[PDB]
């Protein structure tokens, strides 16, 4: 059979059989790669599922995205988007991946997910993964504002500044980490405490109280704690 | 037990030793059987005693019976010993009645009976008694009869087959049990084989060294060779063939001699001329396998033409160079592929831990080692064997050794294939392994063009399966690249009369720069990776004095550190051909940096501001890639950059303006500004520029634009967000506009008329493009325009009448166009699928384009009318109208409608809705003032009511199909109505406002476990399930939910099936205090104990709280 | 065909001939096949045509070989082709002395005499001449060999060796200009 | 050994090159093979193996073929597949001696499972690195020890004074030369043969140059064993032979820890 026929049959089978969680978590990636293999499928399969019986959609991409979410869990689609980002932004595969992820983001917005719902869906268990660009940009698209994205990720840490700073410092040590964006998140956290007008040593103890054992991530060390205290000290005196 | 011999034959020498016994022995030697041969009894030993000893150490005794078997006392004594041995020890005895019948044996009469009487005249009584008893009991054994077989050869073949089988010789190989996943190979290769086509088809197998071509050939031979008259396998032809090949003809003759000697069972042939194989195999079905064919001489020697072989013959040649196959005209080629990651892990585990799964605690380190091994089966086997009997700390501290040094077993095998290359191919291989591992083929051709013929070299390397080109980027396998890097130190590179070497190392290759004793001119390439420490690398001050001619630089300086010494060392180079520096971590390129020779410049992350601070000679520059250099403000004069091809200022958010010197960029084809939050303008480009990809995605401050583009070849043009863009540049032709979109590009006023000139723009969006007043009249010009999105494009009070010329668009989404008032009338779009006009708050007329529309959506409009022409329209799979009062006047509209949507405020309860036949859905948007509901029509699937103040009675008896009754917030419901909602036989969800599970569902609980009993003997059972949700910070409008169901037992563990094993809805409201009901069927006949488990996929969205179900 | 086998079915078709057929089959040798339903009192034209194009023949001789006018005619045609054409004839003396074949004596001679009654003079003359000639040629005496299977294997090996040497240098005649070298070298 | 237990126990023998692994194996095979129904000895498997071994399966097949031909005395037949050894020998008493096994490939060739030999049999493989034995899972290992000083003198005088287990004549320089030879039977034999037939004064001129440089006979074997190492292992070997010959492992790790990954190097060298 042609590529389209086989891909439709496979998607229908996977949505039909209701198989294991990790089996879906794996097969979603293979399906995703088969999608962006050539440029003229997302439109075509979107057209096919558009005309199939079911709820109506405003576009082909919405139909394809809805089918992918039905076939593989919100957890599987987010993981596939994160794990299947090509290198060259101007290549055909990059365009196909952008179409898919934008369709999924619009689909989530149409269902009225909160920021927390999106964060929990992207969540992988390693608190630094949220600051990888391939995930942070998708989060920003899903929430439309970096301030809200930072607030959501901060609250997913239980409003723990220590865990947040640990994650951002670990993200500072990535080969492709965007310094501007990570710095923007750090500056956001600084400004959030500046709105509290907390004293510099009071700020230090606000940070270091979570350094206690109140709550499985990697905690800070006193050195960069004092560094952050110094950073906050004069900027918003 | 222990036996010295497998088979001991018993017979009479004078009769069968010459004629038949010989043939049986010859057959046995050909089946891997070692029978005892009395001729091999050592001299100077007692024959009787030795023979008796040999009898008892034999697993099988074969007794050949002749008419004079009784003549010899040796035969009788050995037979008696055989029978005592079988009855006492247990050796197996088979009989062959060669020209003799068992009946006369036990009588001892006539044939063989005369002989027994003659031989028993002089003896004792006990000898005669033992012989007679043994003779009778052996005549009892069922064996083989000579007279029952038409030819002696078949009988001997059957006897040998029986003996070999009953020996449990295990002829199938157990070696082919430790190999993983060759079913895929065999299935893919059967299709190429097609052994029922009786041609002489030739088949090739090629792939990188170590994927398993030899093993695949061996397995295929074992599976298939039995179906051909003659079969032959030749292994490692490349190895045996002479390397210089001083005398080709003699080597070819010897090779064909080997092939013939192993194909024909002729043990030692001496071939006189290369034509013997053609002469001998003309009319025979032949299966021939040739492994590692290196060059065409071997093929000519072994199989030159298909005419050499008879009908149905197959030959399979495995190689690494595709050119050999093509030159011989094969065209039936199986390119072997890498195994799956799971299969790779299975192979690695088999070689390391001896089983398909790792021992406990080894998983992470095992996977690290695997990932180091790339994907080659050879690499996996080598690493697994190297780490077999080790312990976990040894694994952890030997992994770094594995990374730094490539194992010798892999290295030699790769070296052999590397040596066969030409000199220029070797140099290109080293270049690819060292610097340009994953780069555009065009960029490699540009950089290395003058040194060597890059195009032909890449083609040859791909033919050799040493590299792979996927999408214009070359790819070298990890092990192969690692081998390439090591040879860089041990091998030199000669281009003309000079000599060069490369420098590739993480950080350890820098002290060679401090050698200060060797000529550093022979260093044209650097590949450094500094993701180790922020500490400055150590170089002698004297090494800083020497100036180096570095042509290719690739530094991945991933840290916050600044490398003053490295900068001083490199930017002192006179001519630098290409320069890549990731994470430059400086402010400006130093002034002493000469750039006359500079073809490619790449800085993917930088802190540069105003680099070069002055005009320079960018004479031959062809690629600028400044990406993510967020701390960048300006850019130098690009005059005298006429050869520049592509410019990627990717995501540099601080670049305030672009220089007017971009006019001098005549050959520029790519301008990339995906995120430039600080631009203001974009200066005019020129006349011969011919941009190909203009990508300005989110330039949220870009105001002005060029007035024209001369876009003769403009594949794409993207301005997605660009919120403040007033005008738009004109276009000349755009005969190839493969993509154009303006999604949310508000503040636009018009569109350039020449947009109509794009004759191939199949798709087109203006979604969110507010403030756009009027579409251009030239819109009808585009052909093949299939999709046309508009959404909330307010202030678009028109639609051009030229649209009828489009003739191909399938869907026209026009949502929220809250000022569209008219629509072109005299038009028939011969292929139009849908038409979305939702919330077009002033559309005010019926959309009259007499078409083949299948999906019409007019909700929130102001139509208030339906024409009579609609009966011309044959199908309508969907047709949705926001209800108004005077629908009663249009009976022709009632039988065609499909949906309906009552407004905010409608007192009336419309009875006549029962008349309309097809009414698939019915929606009550808010209905804050409603009371009851009439009898609904018979064909419903959907029914909604979001936040209505009263639906006290729902007097509808409706029994169509899977019907979804959603009632988000309506608490004034009669208990009869509420029960109807629950007690309706659907196949979909049903949701209602409730605070706790109704008592109708007896079997209750709170991933949760539902336990209940049953009252039935043997039947299919039907269950109704009710579910609430966990009280959480759920969104006011969550609109999708899916539920999975698992049912098990506690007496058995049989996972019973459940036909509606999931319920999914993409429109159901998800809210806290509500009741969700559905139906299940179970068919297996476990009697008393069922345990249910309802889970909510997307646990991060919705979690099942209380629950309870009920039988029926 | 590859090889033409001549034999007397009643004597050897069951016991030894099957082994030789199997050995030839395993050595890639395809002898001409015949059926007992495919024989008349005479030999027929197609049988002679098969004989003439066989380019090698194997005459397996048994005690009652001479007791079939069919077999005698086959042998006469085989010798005729040997003398005129370049046919190569191999003989197997299955427990019969070559001298007995030569002088037409023993049990073989008795069977030959009993078969010769009624035939015309020239038939008897051709039969006797062919018998003498086939007795002269060097073959394989079954009595000499201690091991029947070894003798059959040796026969198969010799057949294979004397079958992959018919066409002399038929291949690689596509080499150019050798006549000039041959002429210039003949003078030397 | 414990032959009486009729199992398929495999036994290793390992030690520095030049102790007598080959000679011990030969002596044992000479003494015991008569008690076994079928037996064979393979000598210098390491030397008789293709160094690049481009097709390790062909070489493995021919190694098994050599084993079978030597063992059954079966006129060096050709072997079809790799499982034939099991098919033949899984039902007979077997005494197999594999000498100088270098890597796991040869072991997979010749004896991969104890189920290949059957009701009572012994396979004895002599190696130099414990890692090969450990990977195959043997755990019945005899670490050959140096002979006693008196036995060392007997060997040296056997190889120097012509079959005289004691000295002849002087008996003074002999012990100096012995102490120079350490304790390796290889070293004792080489030094004894070097001074064979000399007179006491010739002995005295030979002593100094013998002391300041070792014979090429010992050097070749030691060099071959040395070349089979990783570069880090070679560097650690040189460090130990030069400076830290007799030092605590902890101090060696503390001083050389920045360079060589001392723990792994010591583990490999000890193996
Ligand atoms: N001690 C001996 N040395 C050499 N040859 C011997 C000896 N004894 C007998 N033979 C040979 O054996 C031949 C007789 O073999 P015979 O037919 O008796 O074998 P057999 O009894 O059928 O053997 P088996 O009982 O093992 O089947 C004699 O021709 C003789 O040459
Ligand atoms: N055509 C033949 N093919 C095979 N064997 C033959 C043939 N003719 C004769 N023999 C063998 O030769 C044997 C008789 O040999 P004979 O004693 O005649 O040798 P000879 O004539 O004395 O030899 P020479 O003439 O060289 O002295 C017979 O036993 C027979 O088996
Ligand atoms: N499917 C497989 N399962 C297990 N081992 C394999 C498989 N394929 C290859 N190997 C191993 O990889 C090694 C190299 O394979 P080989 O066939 O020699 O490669 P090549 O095709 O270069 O000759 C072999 O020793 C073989 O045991
Ligand atoms: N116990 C001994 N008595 C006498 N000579 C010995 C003894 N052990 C070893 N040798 C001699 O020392 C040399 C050491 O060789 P050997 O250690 O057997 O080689 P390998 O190191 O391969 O085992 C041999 O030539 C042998 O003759």
């Amino acid at each position: 059979p042609s590529a389209v026929e086989a891909l439709i049959e496979t998607i229908d089978r996977h949505g039909r059989v209701s198989l294991n969680d990790e089996a879906k978590m794996k097969k979603v990636v293979r399906t995703w790669k088969k999608l962006i293999e050539r440029d003229d499928l997302i439109g075509e399969i979107g057209k096919h599922y558009f005309e199939a019986p079911g709820p109506l959609h405003d576009t082909y991409d919405e139909a394809l995205a809805t089918r992918l979410v039905t076939t593989y869990s919100d957890r599987g689609v987010a993981r596939a988007i994160l794990h299947t980002r090509p290198s060259d932004p101007l290549s055909k595969k990059a365009g196909q991946a952008h179409r898919l992820e934008e369709a999924v983001a619009s689909l989530w917005k149409g269902r009225g997910y909160t920021s927390d719902n999106v964060v929990s869906s992207i969540a992988t268990g390693h608190d630094v993964d949220f600051f990888a660009p391939t995930a942070f940009t998708f989060l920003v698209k899903c929430v439309e504002s970096e301030d809200d994205a930072n607030n959501a990720i901060f609250e997913y840490f239980g409003s723990n500044p220590s865990r947040y700073f640990s994650a951002v410092l670990h993200a500072m040590e990535k080969p492709d980490a965007d310094s501007r964006v990570l710095e923007s998140s750090k500056k956001w956290m600084f400004q959030c405490y500046a709105q509290k007008q907390f004293p510099t040593p009071v700020f230090e103890r606000t940070l270091a109280a979570y350094q206690s054992e109140d709550y499985h991530y990697e905690k800070l060390s006193l050195s960069q704690i004092e560094e952050l205290v110094e950073e906050y000290s004069r900027i918003y005196s | 037990r222990i036996w010295k011999h497998q088979v001991f034959p018993s017979f009479h020498g004078a009769d069968v030793r010459k004629t038949i016994l010989s043939h049986i022995l010859e057959s046995f030697r050909r089946k891997g059987i070692d029978p005892f041969i009395d001729n091999n009894i050592e001299r100077s030993k007692s024959i009787g005693h030795e023979l008796k000893e040999a009898i008892k150490g034999s697993k099988i005794a074969i007794v050949l019976l002749s008419k004079n078997y009784a003549s010899s006392s040796w035969c009788l004594d050995e037979l008696a010993e055989i029978m005592k041995c079988r009855e006492l020890l247990g050796q197996i005895v088979m009989t062959i009645f060669y020209e003799v019948d068992p009946t006369d044996i036990k009588k001892q009469t006539g044939e063989f009976g005369k002989a027994f009487t003659k031989t028993c005249k002089g003896k004792t009584k006990e000898y005669v008694e033992r012989w007679r008893k043994a003779l009778e009991d052996v005549a009892t054994i069922a064996g083989y009869h000579s007279h029952k077989w038409r030819n002696e050869a078949d009988m001997i073949e059957k006897i040998a087959t029986d003996v070999s089988n009953m020996l449990n010789s295990f002829k199938p190989s157990r070696d082919f049990n430790g190999l993983v996943g060759m079913r895929a190979h065999m299935d893919m290769l059967e299709q190429l084989l097609r052994l029922v086509l009786d041609e002489v088809r030739m088949i090739g197998i090629w792939g990188p060294p170590g994927i398993g071509k030899t093993t695949i050939a061996r397995f295929l031979f074992n599976q298939v060779s039995d179906r051909f008259q003659l079969s032959a396998i030749m292994v490692n032809i490349k190895g045996c063939y002479p390397r210089p090949c001083f005398d080709e003809y003699s080597a070819q003759l010897q090779l064909q001699n080997q092939m013939l000697s192993q194909m024909i069972n002729h043990k030692d042939i001496m071939i006189s001329h290369l034509g013997v194989a053609q002469e001998r195999l003309r009319d025979k079905k032949v299966f021939l396998v040739l492994d590692e064919v290196d060059q065409l001489g071997q093929l000519d020697a072994l199989a030159k033409e298909t005419r050499w072989f008879g009908p149905g013959s197959r030959i399979i040649i495995t190689t690494e160079d595709l050119g050999v196959l093509k030159a011989h005209g094969i065209n039936h080629v199986y390119k072997v592929g890498y195994p799956s990651n799971d299969e790779a892990f299975q192979i690695f585990c088999m070689n390391a831990f001896g089983q398909k799964q790792p021992h406990e605690g080894f998983d992470e380190i095992a996977r690290e080692v695997m990932a180091l091994a790339g994907e080659l089966p050879l690499g996996l086997k080598v690493l697994g064997s190297a780490l077999r009997g080790k312990s976990k700390p040894e694994w952890e501290r030997t992994l770094p050794r594995l990374k730094t040094s490539l194992d010798g077993k892999i290295g030699s095998i790769i070296q052999f294939s590397y040596d066969a290359l030409c000199d220029e191919d070797k140099y290109l291989f080293l270049y690819i392994a060292c610097l340009f591992n994953k780069e555009s083929t065009t960029k490699v051709e540009g950089l290395l063009g003058k040194f060597l013929d890059v195009r032909q070299g890449l083609h040859i390397l791909a033919q050799k399966s040493l590299i792979s080109i996927e999408d214009g980027n070359i790819y070298m396998h990890t092990l192969l690249e690692q081998f390439g890097r090591e040879t860089s130190r041990k091998q030199f590179i000669h281009h003309g009369y000079t000599k060069h070497q490369l420098l590739v190392g993480e950080r350890d290759i820098c002290e060679v720069l401090n050698d200060d004793t060797i000529d550093s001119r022979r260093f044209i390439g650097i590949n450094l990776d500094l993701y180790k420490n922020v500490e400055e690398l150590n170089i002698s001050e004297k090494a800083l004095e020497r100036i180096h001619d570095f042509q290719f630089v690739r530094i991945n300086g991933k840290n916050h550190a600044l490398h003053e010494r490295l900068q001083g060392l490199i930017y002192q180079s006179p001519q630098i051909r290409s320069l890549h520096w990731k994470c430059y971590q400086n402010i400006c390129l130093p002034s002493t940096f000469n750039s006359e020779f500079l073809v490619e410049l790449d800085m993917s992350f930088s802190k540069l501001q105003k680099l070069w601070e002055g005009t320079k000679q960018l004479r031959n520059l062809k690629w600028m890639d400044l990406s993510y250099s967020s701390y960048l403000k300006e850019l130098p004069n690009l005059s005298t950059a006429t050869n520049l091809e592509e410019l990627k200022l990717r995501n540099c958010s601080s670049l305030v303006e672009l220089p007017s010197s971009i006019e001098k960029l005549t050959s520029l084809q790519i301008l990339d500004l995906h995120r430039c939050s600080s631009l203001v303008e974009l200066p005019s480009f020129g006349n011969a520029t011919k941009l190909e990809i203009l990508n300005l995605e989110n330039c949220s401050s870009l105001v002005k634009l060029p007035p024209s583009i001369n876009a003769n070849n403009l594949q794409e043009l993207s301005l997605t967000n660009c919120s403040r863009v007033v005008e738009l540049p004109a276009i000349e032709n755009a005969t190839n506009l493969w993509k154009l979109n303006l999604l949310n590009c508000s503040s636009l006023i018009e569109l350039p008329l020449s947009i109509g000139t794009a004759t191939n723009l199949k798709h087109l969006d203006f979604r969110g493009c507010s403030s756009l007043v009027k579409l251009p009249s030239s819109i009808g010009d585009m052909t093949n325009l299939e999709v046309f999105y508009l959404s909330n494009c307010s202030n678009l009070v028109e639609l051009p009448s030229s649209i009828g010329n489009l003739r191909k668009l399938t869907l026209l989404l026009m949502r929220g166009c809250s000022k569209l008032e008219t629509l072109p009338t005299n038009i028939n779009l011969k292929s139009l699928h849908t038409l979305n006009l939702i919330d077009c708050s002033r559309l005010k007329s019926f959309p009259e384009i007499s078409t083949h529309i299948k999906y019409l959506r007019l909700i929130g409009t102001a139509i208030k009318e339906v024409p009579l022409s609609i009966m011309s329209w044959s199908p309508l799979a969907h047709f949705q109208i926001s209800y108004f009062e005077s629908l009663k006047e249009f009976p022709h509209a009632l039988d065609i409608i499909t949906e309906l949507q009552l407004s905010k405020d409608i007192q009336e309860v419309p009875p006549w809705v029962k008349r309309m036949s097809r009414l698939r859905a019915l929606r009550l948007n808010n209905c804050n003032n409603l009371v009851s509901l009439p009898q609904l029509p018979d064909s419903l699937a959907y029914l909604y009511a979001d936040n209505c103040k009263s639906l006290e009675r729902l007097d509808c008896c409706f029994n169509n199909p899977e019907i979804r009754l959603y009632f988000p917030k309506c608490f004034k419901l009669n208990q009869e109505a509420r029960d109807l909602i629950m007690h309706t036989s659907t196949r979909n969800f049903a949701m209602l406002p409730g605070t706790q599970v109704p008592a109708c569902f007896n079997h209750r609980a709170t991933s949760l476990k539902i336990k209940l009993k049953e009252s039935p003997l043997p039947t299919t059972l039907t269950f109704k399930a009710c579910i609430m949700l966990v009280n959480e910070e759920m969104s006011y409008d969550l609109k999708s939910m899916s539920v999975d169901i698992v049912i098990r037992d506690e007496q058995n563990d049989l996972k019973v099936q459940c036909t509606p094993s999931y319920h999914q809805c993409t429109e159901i409201y998800v809210l806290t205090e509500h009741i969700y009901t559905f139906e299940l069927e179970v068919e297996e006949v476990t009697s008393t104990e069922l345990v249910f488990e309802f889970t909510s996929v997307n646990e991060s969205i919705c979690k099942i709280g209380e629950c309870g179900i009920l039988q029926r």
